[PDB]
């Protein structure tokens, strides 16, 4: 006779993310040569290494001016790639339609004062499990790392993957999380004469930044 | 190469499953990440 | 290029004649045996159905690029939708013979029949014109209660002594149509 | 047990052009010997390239007869496959059944005067851009070739395939195009008693022309 | 998973000349010995040349008798295998299962006069193309054969496969066909009181006589 | 041998799809058929 | 050879899938496109 098969009920359902191929129907067709076109992309995460993108502060303005009063605070947000200040950088537009992460987030800190308007910055990461600081003195004890305006103007700073779990997710529902995976808290220490200058700020993925588990909600 | 797991070779021969290549006479973004400056500019201390 | 152009010989010209270069060619479909191996309908009768290739319309792919040919040799591939019990008798055979399931005959099922005949003819080569309605040489023929829908399929195609192919004439400079695209 | 399978929805629907072949009923067929049969042809642009087929113009007619007069303009169409000029050629008649075509188009103008009846022809290819001239001295800066009456009847002239993509389509549907890939203008410089004669002109396939994509539209 | 297929449309159905075979039912049956039975026969074409088979004619006879007057004409009948003077035989008994034929047929002109009669008799083929011949005279112009009876009594004549293709129809359906594939003609020419005397005839394939294309239409 | 034009071998053994022969201890008329005298009998002249 | 495009060599034999052609004792047009006089008839000058 001829081979037996049995058909399995469960199988054979049209799945939208299946390794399998369709039939053609339409053969032997030769495309356009291709090769050596400029601006070749494999991988997402690579041109989102390669290209850092503006943060957004109040006012939706890519920089943060120096004030010149008693408090010293300057910038203040969380490690949610879902957070205000994230939410024009090309790192959160790949982090929506992944739901976890891994890895470092670089911050980009350039200066564009005049040459007579210097000052002295002070980045810190505050882990999560108590409230942040408000003062440099008590940011002190984090892990930071304090800079000055010169002949160089941008300063790159890292911001470590801290976490009890080796992934974590980028975003929440809507419930209630209170500030999970920490803060990033922007300081200046000194200024003279910058009153009222800009220090912009990029964005980008580290060189261990990792985004896994994709996922479709909206907001194209 | 993309969202493909099977295994076993296609029935179908490459002619008619996709279209096919030519040449002439990843993968910018690769060369120009990992040309990235990495180390520290200024001298370390401590 | 000049040339003696009542000869007849074939004379190409390059555009290397005025400068240029000469390029690369596919030519993968306009080849005789890839172009005619794809169904055809053809109107069916409503229950014989005598099977020769000048049913096929000749305003169709396969019916104007099989008619560019005076001769030609096929394989046939039939798909039929029908009622009941389809029956094949080859060439030469009676039409009594249509009435009798020892000849292929195909049980129906859903939602139609594909089936491969061969090439039953006693000539070597078949003919689109014929100087002599050309003579009844045909594929066999089948029936069945009813017939709604009828396919060819020529494979193994081949096509000897060619003859004219004529498009459309426009009314105005150019045939115009409407050739597929986005609104936005 | 036997071997389990998966039937996939999705798949097996008959498709007018798919490569499976279809089942045998009736084995063992032998034909009539048919080998060294004359006029064998395995590809539509063999015939295309070997057999020039005649253009028609007003009056349908496959020729075009000196003017004596102020303007010296002989014949102007367009490089549509679907141009009025094509339109009994046997390449239209290949092109009316595929969607894009690619490479050179060759025209053969044989001149059938008398002995005493001498000619000068100037054709010329405008590309699209701008509108096509009308005077051969407008002409003389695009490229152009000239010839003459003598022993030799008949010269072929390669139109180019000079286009942004590398392959162009063979027709409009109906709605917009101005003129696309340009105009074949046909002029006469000078004659010496040609008053009324034919010069008759053939159009073939080029070395490289190449023709892909078929599609069944209408008009056998 | 399971490995996925597609069953496809159009397959499947069963067709009585399919070369699939049956699932088994009932296992491991020895058959009894059959080894060197007589009359063993594998191709209905062996015991068609091997074994010859009467003729009919006019008062159902397989004889013919010598006629005694002016016109000389003995017997004459067509090559269609459906004639009305083979339709006894075996050779037209498997014809009409088959659409189409090639080949020889041989014809056995045995004589069964007593030693004291004497007959010479001509058997010719007339192609067709023009009506059959009426007299000797004119059919010694065909491909003929004359033989006289003597000490051996049978005599063996090949009629040949004559015709524009190598394959011919062993029917007509109905409508018309005038008398295609010729005619055998069957004359004497001289006798010697034989008055009265039979000359029987049998029919056989010849030896490169082929037989295709099976078809049961009625009849058994 | 019959009609049988399949490539691929028998899922089943032949023990379960056809009755199994036994020997003891085509085909005469193809032997009767190829024993038939074709020449001619006499002595051929021109 | 035709649109046909399968790499797993078909289930039933060459005798009952198609007509078996028979030998006794493309093709004209390719020759004589490839015949074609290409170059120029006169002598080239500049």
């Amino acid at each position: 006779g001829i081979f037996p098969v049995a058909c399995s009920d469960g199988y054979g359902g049209l799945v939208t993310t299946d390794p399998k191929t369709a039939d053609p129907a339409y053969g032997k067709v030769f495309n356009p040569p291709r090769n050596m076109l400029p601006g070749r992309f494999t991988n997402f995460l690579d041109v989102a290494e390669a290209c850092p993108t503006f943060l957004r502060f109040e006012g939706d303005v890519p920089y943060v001016t120096t004030k010149t009063d008693s408090d010293r605070i300057l910038a203040q947000f969380d490690l949610s790639l879902a957070a205000k200040h994230m939410s024009n950088t090309f790192l959160a537009g790949l982090a929506q339609y992944y739901t976890q992460y891994s890895g470092t987030i670089n911050l980009h800190f350039m200066f564009t004062g005049p040459t007579d308007a210097k000052a002295r910055y002070m980045i810190a990461y505050a882990p999560p499990g108590m409230e942040p600081p408000k003062t440099p003195e008590a940011a002190a004890h984090c892990i930071h790392a304090e800079w000055d305006t010169g002949l160089n103007s941008k300063f790159t700073f890292s911001i470590p993957y801290l976490s009890a779990a080796d992934y974590a997710y980028t975003a929440s529902d809507t419930a209630e999380t209170t500030n999970v995976q920490g803060w990033v808290c922007l300081f200046q220490i000194t200024h003279g004469k910058a009153d009222g200058d800009a220090l912009v700020v990029l964005a980008s993925a580290g060189k261990d930044f990792e985004l896994r588990l994709p996922v479709d909600a909206r907001t194209q | 190469s993309g969202n493909t797991g099977s295994i076993i070779n296609n029935y179908y021969m490459q002619q008619y499953q996709n279209s096919m290549d030519t040449q002439l006479g990843n993968d910018w973004f690769s060369k120009l990440a990992s040309s990235a400056f990495s180390g520290l500019f200024g001298a370390l201390l401590a | 290029t000049t040339s003696a152009g009542e000869s007849a010989d074939p004379v190409t010209a390059t555009v290397e004649n005025y400068g240029g270069e000469t390029q690369v060619q596919r030519r993968q479909h306009t080849d005789v045996s890839f172009i005619l191996d794809r169904f055809v309908k053809v109107t069916p009768k409503d229950q014989i159905n005598v099977l020769d290739l000048m049913q096929t319309p000749a305003h169709t792919l396969v019916g104007a690029l099989l008619r560019t040919a005076t001769y030609y040799f096929a394989d046939l591939e039939v798909a039929v939708k029908h009622e009941g019990n389809l029956t094949w008798v080859p060439n030469g055979a009676p039409e009594t013979a249509l009435d009798n399931t020892t000849n292929p005959t195909a049980y129906h099922k859903a939602p139609l029949t594909r089936l491969a005949l061969p090439y039953t003819a006693p000539h070597r080569v078949l003919a689109t014109a014929y100087n002599g309605l050309p003579t009844s040489f045909n594929y066999g023929a089948i029936k069945a209660t009813r017939v709604t829908e009828l396919l060819y399929r020529m494979k193994r195609a081949e096509t000897y002594c060619p003859r004219p192919l004529l498009a459309i004439h426009p009314s105005e400079a150019r045939h115009k149509q409407k050739i597929v695209a986005p609104v936005k």
